[PDB]
């Protein structure tokens, strides 16, 4: 209690001085964050020397009082002074104490059932162990070429989330006393956020330490490593155990987290959505952007958005880079032409129009680059380093492991290249090749060779043999290249040399981002065709626990089930905006009103007919026992509540299977039409979800029933509104103007409010409009 | 961090809304930052319009703001047909055409009159005006916005605010007419005239230099500078071939280099004690249960052979006996005085003020000189002392070395054998000894250095050792124990603003004749006779053996205490380079010959009868150990000249190993300084004598250099 | 590129104008012209601001911008107010905290300024190669 | 190939240079921020070495 | 890092007190207890850099007041002590605004 | 399942097949007499038996 | 004890119901998922893969008393 009353006094007095009441009185706060930067600076010369100086003396340690008088006694076992009244050196609160009553503590010490709360803060630590623990070991020794520079995550977690986001989960699971209402993420990645606040907030332990740990824990650490070519993040976190220059180890790959093959799962959601956007030419930019915003993705342990996972995710594929270029996301240092992945390391020229002839008699005008350029080719098990001069390869030289892989490396450079010798092969390629089926649109021509060369295995043979051929010198046996891509050097490839190693990676940082051409075309950087448009055509559909929205073109929606699940999204949305809304009527605890509701009248039809009243006695029943408070379960309400609009008869029959259009919907028992999601909101309806944030008081939410409360938004500062802590909040009703504290100190005020719309829409319809 | 406005754009606003700003600030006006600001106020119209249609097909308002300006005036003057109001001069942002009137929107930081009264000042009652401030303050014309957009633009502001915080862009945002007009970089009339005046050109004013910098374009007239600057410089051609002797390498003559290390090694004589855990546990005391032994008989005569300060020192004996019987502590005030500094006098200040008549009337014959230190000659003990430091010393080891982690069978068997083989080698040498002891007595001075401060102390000179036994036969115990090398003495600890050195007195035993030309520095005394006795298969009685007292004093800087103080990091040093060794030729066979590398590969080692000697690489490493010990022991920034500039020496010597044709190009100006490096340090001449010989013999297996 | 330098200076102008002026104190030790010493970059930068602060009143400039322009402020100030310890004797000498002052000629030769560091840590040479560090005005 | 290494790397540069390099590279940029450039030379074109 | 119970503060030396740099360092003293009075205030405050359009002292006062709510309210705490801690807080701003 | 019922890894089963059961590299004798003249990765032979356990309550609980 | 061998988890929530003369409602219970690794030899599938004979053996020994 005086805990409050002697900082008020502090306060008092150390406003009384001037020369600190004027620094304090004047500028923003934000001055803290440079008057903290002002204090110890001073750090001493020697990093060990001047600690062993320190330990020398018997008692160097600044440590707390209260707790070990409140503890434990202050006197020693054998007799060495341990505590005395004077604080020396520096004056703070802190008495002096010897080093050792630390170990007497920890030895003696009265504590009892931490065991489980440790771990949990530490789960990244204490699961980098857990992953060791799992694996087998075997041991060689070899001369080993290293991969020298992959910049690669390393220490990699599920959900891991860029650095501002980090923050602002941080600040909400720290505390709510002092937080800003943050949008974007809080909406979105909600779930999260109920996870983490509510192990963290309930046991008020270490927060600084807590926090800043779990920035660590999200937050894999991608740096510039020597890899011997096992390239899965798991393996990056302890590489030393395992390979070196020297070093060899076996039995890994197998044990891994669950986002290694998450992401490719991701991969593939591009790769469809991308489909999507290429069935329809009409407008490709505006479609992908909502078959982008509309899809929900489930990572294993949470629901997240699919936005934030392609804007914000690490691994840039060909189909990553496509569908973050529909969005704001800046991504650059990436290549992506068909399979292949590049880089550009030197050089510069202008994009030039030479129309060269094929073996049809036809002429089209093909794109070219004259520059002397070098750039670094990356293809699976295989990477090299390629320099073009004026559209033929200047120099060449391959560091790949495998030789097919090798062949497949030289294949594509060629195509990027594009030799003379490029038009003189044409067997049968304008009868399907030259035009593309899709709306009558003509494909670009580097690609269509190159999916010429993909069609067959002769493809291949052709082109490779369409670079000069020579019996290699003495001196060159090593460095020679074989047709089928082997080192016996009887015969070679002209202006390309293997080299034996394989070849270092260059990194840049940089962001870089510009708008898409109506083709799946990213012109971005002006020029430089990086959108390869469509990389790979894999026509399948297989989905397992993904989500998707608004005319997806994929047929999984059922009349019968879109009548169901639509009649729900009714209810669910269209309410808690105000008065006559499900939330302003379970506050007058008045159900009635809620059963006369017009979007239940939507619903009525389609129950079964037979059983009609007898569904609606016992569901009349359920929501009239919920409407004493605390008792509710706030998503049983939006399950049950349908079948009660018709007149209660008594049944005596049981009620629990609930027909719609030969469809049972069981209070609790989530099933297919109907999931009810435990200690998170949301719901699934088959293969879609739906949710709504702003008012949810059922009793699993504790937690976060602070940060879900809000639907309000900002008006004017005008009423005096009494000053009402975030508890208090929930008990203003609607259209209530009320005073609030925001964040770090700075104050303002809101009302019960329609929630924010319109994010992005408002702002392109009229961007579309203008033209 | 961010890098670029566009991403700071983007990140908080919505990526189509920026490229509005992008285009519009393209050419209309030409500032780069500016974009956030209108990408507040752009999309502020936009949530704003859509939002309401008026019961028609038709939106109830029309955006001119974003739109191009030559179109927007155009679009501006539909207005003047449809609803025929008065054409402002003021392009406005947005038109309702539910209250048929003009709107235009602000956005202010400060308080919003300061702004509101400015636009309101432009463009009168004649238009509807709402000035948005981001902390929810709000100034309007007559009538407000309907509830819904005003509750959503007032959430956008204060979220768009809190991001501007977090990224600390505030002032630079401000209303263009207000703060925009001061954008630019303050000129004051002191920094316009240092400018103006600090332009390298014939050229005065700086904007003359501006204008030659923005108009420059290169011809390719640096071809002819560049052979003119050719022909201007003359030389440096290099040739190997020609410079290939390079005069071998010079070494100073003069007096014989000295003993530089704090103790001595070769000559040091040993005092075995079984240790009692909890009477050595003090290490203090561990001279105080030594003094019930032997030690306090020996006693030095007053005339020493080779001897500096003879009485001084003895008179300093004399007090250190007599101080370890009651306490550890010397107490002579006096004493202490003269010997401190390295005998350096405490010499009275006079100030400049009173100085000036001293200059008029000159007394006390002022002067000013500094002095430099006088060269030394090629040591010969120090081969001596390297092949007694090489031969393992009859105690196991001197070093504490902590357990062995537990073990998985792939590596930690690998790892944990190495270290075990190689700790037991390094452990049995008498370079080890000299670690040890330097690594407890220098520990121990540590120690007093914060326990007396201002204080004199008598410190022992202490190496810890357990005996080995490998006769094996089980036995009673193997023997636990520690000696005692000498008696050693601390004067003041006291700390400097400045480096403060502090001063050392050492006494060591010694079984051996000291040699005046390596000893110059040493004070040597007759101090008694001690009993050495064995026992073999031979008779063996052994007699006894005269003892001599070795004294010195030497400076300790704190640096070198704590350096001195952890010799451990020499194993390291040496463990690497060995351990590569075996992997880089097993790794060539893909096998294990880590065992048979150590035992089989030949390094070579020494010379003798004139043929070139190579012992294998587990003895030879003791010469690594040691070349380390010595590097740790006698380093001096003679020593690092000497070797920084001893790897380019190396660098050609390989280059000519595998024909490279190395060159490097004033080879008479890197054997300047070479030679300007080499003064009094005993390992930086030996090293290079050594080199000379590796030059030679190098020279006769193939000859890229010379042989005088 | 065609477009080199000025792309790389507008990732400088970015950052720099971002920049508040406290992360100034990170960094070496610099040379503090108050007490005319060296000390580390944050203690030095305090003395300065505060400097100004007993002088001209204090700074809210809280950008780089407005820390420059204050800067090139100061050298056309005739006269400068500083915290500067002056020892009284009381005879006991009591170091009292006390404000002087200055002229333009004397503060843009403060400003000026550079001090020297008898080098330390340096490894591989016999003779010292000193380094310089230089004044807190000529820092940002 | 060969390995250089310099001497007296820092006496021989001089802030004049980069004051008009300095000059060459914001000449395109900003007029704002170019008068922010050539500042940080001339306090070393004119200096003081204690 | 782990934390344990290991991790402690190192005291600095007595050398930099002696002489007038400490009589320069009651400047920095000053900025001492502001910061840890802020903290004390605000738990974020290290954390989070604070961020918003206010003074210092304002926030904290205010945030003063809405934590002797909170604990008034619901929690227990005294009436007037309560109205104490409101009068600790006036009085505060009075001589906070003769500044 | 979605796609088809053959699991497609072909690391994962390599660790978990022979029951954990690691597939061991053979030396050949003619090259191991000189690792029996210098003995290197610690060469020796051993067998394993089982440990026995004891009587089961739970059996009566499954017949019952 | 017995499940040694075994690896089990927490797998997630099962929903079980009756219908009597009473309500019995039934909620739901908690469902884990047992995990483990063994050894199938092609003859202990074959004698294994029937095991009909026991039938047999036990129809024998019941009608002969
Ligand atoms: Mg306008
Ligand atoms: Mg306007």
């Amino acid at each position: 209690m005086s805990l409050l009353l002697t900082i008020a006094k502090e306060y008092k007095r150390l406003c009384q001085d001037a020369k600190a009441a004027q620094m304090m009185t004047v500028g923003t706060v934000s001055n803290y964050t440079t008057f903290k930067k002002w204090t110890t600076s001073r750090k001493e010369k020697n990093p060990s020397l001047r600690m062993r100086w320190a330990m020398s003396s018997k008692f160097p340690i600044i440590a707390n009082k209260r707790m070990l008088e409140e503890a434990q006694i202050p006197k020693e076992h054998n007799n060495v002074a341990l505590w005395e009244d004077t604080e020396d050196v520096s004056k703070r609160d802190h008495v002096l104490a010897s080093a050792s009553c630390i170990n007497y503590w920890n030895f003696c010490g009265p504590c009892v059932n931490n065991s489980e709360v440790i771990k949990e803060v530490y789960k990244s630590r204490f699961g980098r162990l857990e992953r060791r623990k799992e694996i087998m070991w075997k041991e060689l020794r070899f001369t080993l070429v290293d991969r020298q520079r992959r910049r690669v995550d390393t220490q990699p977690v599920e959900q891991r989330l860029r650095t501002g986001e980090i923050k602002d989960l941080q600040m909400w699971t720290l505390f709510e006393d002092e937080a800003p209402l943050a949008s974007k993420f809080i909406l979105d990645n909600y779930g999260l956020v109920k996870e983490m606040r509510s192990k963290f907030a309930n046991k008020p332990l270490n927060k600084e330490v807590v926090a800043h740990m779990l920035e660590k824990q999200f937050n894999p650490e991608s740096r510039f490593l020597p890899v011997f070519g096992a390239i899965r993040p798991e393996r990056m976190e302890l590489i030393h155990a395992l390979g070196g220059e020297t070093w060899i180890q076996e039995a890994n790959t197998a044990g891994i987290s669950n986002v290694d093959q998450r992401k490719n799962d991701i991969r593939a959601v591009c790769r469809k959505v991308c489909l999507a956007a290429n069935a329809s030419i009409m407008n490709a930019k505006s479609k992908l952007v909502e078959y982008i915003k509309s899809t929900s993705m489930r990572i294993g342990e949470t629901e997240r958005k699919l936005e934030e996972l392609i804007l914000e995710t690490d691994d840039v594929s060909p189909e990553v880079t496509l569908c973050k270029s529909a969005l704001g996301g800046q991504l650059g240092k990436t290549l992506s032409f068909g399979p292949m992945l590049l880089k550009k390391i030197s050089g510069s020229g202008v994009k030039v129009k030479d129309t060269v002839y094929i073996q049809g008699v036809r002429a089209v005008q093909f794109e070219y680059w004259s520059e002397q350029e070098e750039f670094y080719g990356e293809y699976k098990s295989a990477t090299a380093l390629f320099s073009r001069k004026e559209r033929s390869l200047e120099w060449i030289t391959i560091g790949g492991g495998i030789n097919e892989d090798r062949k497949r490396l030289l294949a594509m450079c060629m195509i990027f290249c594009r030799d003379g010798d490029y038009f003189k092969d044409a067997p049968a390629t304008i009868t399907m090749a030259d035009l593309s089926t899709k709306l009558g649109r003509e494909i670009p021509y580097q690609y269509v060779m190159m999916n010429w060369i993909q069609k067959s295995e002769d493809n291949l043979e052709a082109l490779l043999y369409s670079r000069g051929i020579v019996e290699t010198n003495p001196g060159k046996m090593g460095s020679s290249m074989g047709i089928d891509g082997s080192k016996r050097a009887i015969k070679s490839l002209r202006a390309v040399t293997i080299q034996s190693g394989k070849i270092d990676m260059p990194e840049s940082k940089e962001k870089i981002h510009l708008e898409l051409s109506d083709n799946l075309e990213a012109f971005d950087s002006s020029g430089r065709i990086v959108a390869t448009i469509l990389d790979l055509p894999s026509d399948k559909k297989v989905t397992f626990q993904d989500v998707s929205f608004q005319h997806p073109d994929l047929a999984v929606l059922r009349d019968e089930k879109t009548a169901i699940t639509k009649g729900y999204e009714a209810l669910i949305k269209r309410l808690g905006t105000g008065d006559n809304d499900i939330p302003s009527l379970i506050a007058k605890k008045d159900y009635l009103s809620l059963y006369n509701l017009p979007e239940v009248k939507l619903m009525a039809p389609l129950i079964r007919p037979n059983r009609k009243g007898v569904y609606s006695r016992v569901a009349r029943k359920l929501v009239s026992t919920q409407v004493t408070t605390g008792h509710y379960s706030l998503h049983e309400l939006i399950k049950v509540l349908p079948f009660t609009y018709f007149a209660p008869k008594q049944g005596m029959f049981e009620g629990r299977l609930f027909f719609s259009n030969d469809s049972f919907v069981e209070p609790g028992v989530n099933n297919n039409v109907f999931s009810w999601s435990k200690a998170d909101s949301s719901k699934i309806y088959c293969h879609g979800i739906a949710i709504r944030v702003p008012l949810v008081v059922g009793d699993e939410h504790m937690d976060t029933s602070l940060a879900l409360l809000e639907g309000f938004s900002v008006c004017e500062n005008d009423p005096r509104a009494p000053m009402v802590t975030r508890q208090d909040l929930i008990d203003v009703g609607f259209g209530q103007k009320v005073r609030l504290f925001v964040g770090q100190g700075s104050v303002r005020t809101f009302k019960r409010t329609a929630s924010q719309r319109a994010a992005s829409s408002d702002v392109n319809k009229n961007v579309k409009k203008i033209k | 961090m961010s890098k670029t406005f566009a991403e700071i754009a983007e990140a908080f606003l919505e990526p189509e809304a920026v490229r509005i700003a992008k285009e519009a600030v393209e050419e209309y006006g030409d500032h780069e930052r500016k974009i956030i600001q209108i990408g507040i106020h752009f999309q502020v119209c936009c949530m704003f319009c859509d939002e309401y249609l008026s019961t028609n097909g038709s939106d109830r308002f029309v955006l001119i703001e974003g739109r191009k300006r030559g179109t927007a005036v155009s679009l501006q003057n539909e207005l003047c047909k449809s609803y025929d109001l008065e054409p402002l001069p003021f392009l406005c942002d947005i038109f309702d055409r539910e209250e048929k009137q003009f709107v235009e929107i602000g956005i202010t930081r400060k308080a919003d009159d300061s702004y509101f009264q400015s636009k309101f000042g432009k463009l009168g009652n004649s238009c509807k005006i709402f000035v948005f401030s981001y902390d929810g303050r709000l100034d309007k014309n007559c009538e407000g916005p309907m509830e819904e957009q005003k509750l959503r633009i007032f959430s956008f502001l204060a979220t768009a605010a809190d991001f501007l915080r977090k990224e600390n862009m505030f002032n630079e945002i401000f209303l263009p007419d207000n703060e925009e007009t001061i954008i630019e970089m303050k000129k004051g009339k002191t920094f316009l005239e240092l400018r103006d005046e600090s332009v390298p050109l014939p050229f005065q004013t700086y904007e003359q230099m501006k204008d030659y910098c923005e108009k420059f374009k290169g011809n390719p007239r640096e071809l002819a500078s560049k052979v003119s600057q050719m022909q201007s410089n003359i030389k440096l051609p290099i040739k190997h071939y020609e410079q290939n002797k390079f005069r071998q390498i010079r070494l100073p003559k003069g007096p014989m280099a000295p003993y530089t290390h704090k103790f001595l090694m070769e000559e040091a004589w040993m005092f075995t004690k079984i240790s009692d855990p909890e009477r050595s546990r003090a290490g203090e005391i561990l001279i105080d249960f030594f003094k019930k032994g032997n030690l306090s008989a020996i006693r030095p005569k007053d005339k020493p052979l080779q001897g500096k300060y003879p009485i001084h020192y003895k008179n300093l004996w004399n007090q250190i006996k007599a101080a370890i019987a009651d306490r550890t502590m010397v107490i002579n005030e006096n004493d202490h005085s003269e010997f401190l500094g390295g005998i350096g006098r405490a010499s009275k200040k006079i100030p400049e003020i009173s100085l000036t008549q001293d200059v008029i009337t000159t007394e006390g014959l002022k002067q000013s000189e500094n002095k430099l230190p006088e060269p030394r000659s090629f040591p010969r003990w120090f081969n001596a002392e390297w092949m007694w430091a090489i031969k393992d010393s009859d105690l196991t080891g001197w070093v504490p070395m902590a357990e062995y982690p537990p073990a998985d069978n792939e590596l930690e068997d690998y790892a944990e054998h190495l270290n075990k083989t190689m700790e037991g080698v390094l452990q049995g040498t008498n370079c080890a000894r000299e670690m040890g002891k330097c690594i407890l007595t220098v520990g121990a001075l540590m120690t007093e250095c914060r326990l007396f401060p201002g204080k004199i102390k008598v410190v022992p000179i202490y190496a810890r050792s357990k005996e080995r036994k490998s006769m094996q036969e089980g036995l009673p115990v193997p023997s636990e124990m520690d000696c005692l090398f000498g008696i050693c003495v601390k004067s003041k600890s006291h700390l400097n603003k400045d480096d403060g050195m502090y001063t050392i007195i050492t006494f060591e035993f010694s079984i051996r004749e000291p040699n005046l030309e390596k000893h110059q520095k040493y004070t040597v005394f007759e101090a008694g006779h001690t009993t050495v006795r064995m026992k073999k298969g031979e008779s063996v009685i052994g007699r006894e053996v005269p003892l001599y007292l070795y004294c010195r004093t030497t400076a300790l800087s704190k640096i070198k205490n704590d350096w001195l103080s952890k010799a451990r990091r020499c194993f390291i040093t040496t463990m690497d380079t060995v351990e590569t060794i075996c992997l880089r030729e097993s790794a060539k066979a893909e096998e294990n010959l880590v065992e048979k590398t150590l035992n089989e590969k030949q390094m070579w080692i020494g010379k003798k009868n004139g043929e070139l000697i190579a012992q294998p690489l587990r003895e030879a490493l003791r010469v690594q150990l040691v070349q380390q010990f010595y590097f740790c022991i006698y380093n001096d920034s003679q020593l690092e000249g000497f070797c920084n500039e001893q790897k380019k020496i190396l660098m050609a010597l390989e280059g000519d190993k595998k024909n490279k044709s190395s060159f490097g190009f004033n080879p008479e100006g890197l054997l300047e300084k070479i030679e300007e490096c080499l003064i009094n340090n005993p390992m930086c001449l030996f090293m290079a004598q050594r080199l000379n010989e590796l030059v030679i013999e190098a020279s006769k297996r193939g000859a890229k250099f010379f042989k005088t | 590129g065609e477009g080199f330098f000025k792309h790389c200076v507008m990732e400088a102008e970015t950052e720099i104008l971002k920049m508040h002026f406290s992360r100034l104190t990170e960094g070496r030790q610099t040379y503090d012209w108050t007490s005319e010493r060296n000390m580390p970059a944050a203690t030095a930068l305090q003395l300065t601001v505060d400097a100004i602060k007993e002088t001209e009143g204090p700074f809210k400039g809280t950008t780089m911008l407005e820390y420059c322009n204050k800067m090139i402020e100061m050298l056309d100030w005739k006269e400068i107010k500083f915290k500067k310890v002056k020892t009284v004797v009381r005879k006991t000498k009591v170091p009292v905290m006390g404000i002087d002052s200055i002229k333009h000629d004397e503060f843009l030769i403060r400003a000026l300024t550079i001090n020297t560091m008898a080098k330390d840590g340096e490894r591989g040479k016999l003779q010292r190669r000193a380094i310089a560090t230089p004044g807190m005005i000529v820092r940002p | 190939n060969i390995t250089g290494d310099n001497s007296k790397w820092n006496e021989c540069q001089q802030p004049e240079a980069y004051l008009a390099l300095l000059a060459y590279i914001t000449k395109d940029s900003s007029d704002l921020m170019k008068d922010l450039c050539s500042v940080a030379p001339v306090l070393f074109c004119n200096k003081f070495v204690k | 890092a782990v934390v344990s119970t290991h991790s402690f503060r190192t005291r600095a030396n007595r050398t930099l007190l002696n002489t007038d740099m400490r009589a320069m360092m009651a400047e920095e003293k000053r900025y001492q207890m502001v910061c840890d009075m802020f903290k004390s205030v605000f738990e974020s405050a290290d954390i989070n850099p604070p961020i918003g359009a206010m003074s210092i002292g304002e926030a904290i006062e205010e945030k003063l007041l809405e934590r002797a709510k909170m604990k008034r309210d619901i929690g227990a705490i005294e009436d007037s002590e309560y109205e104490e801690i409101k009068d600790i807080i006036r009085d505060a701003k009075k001589a906070r605004l003769e500044s």
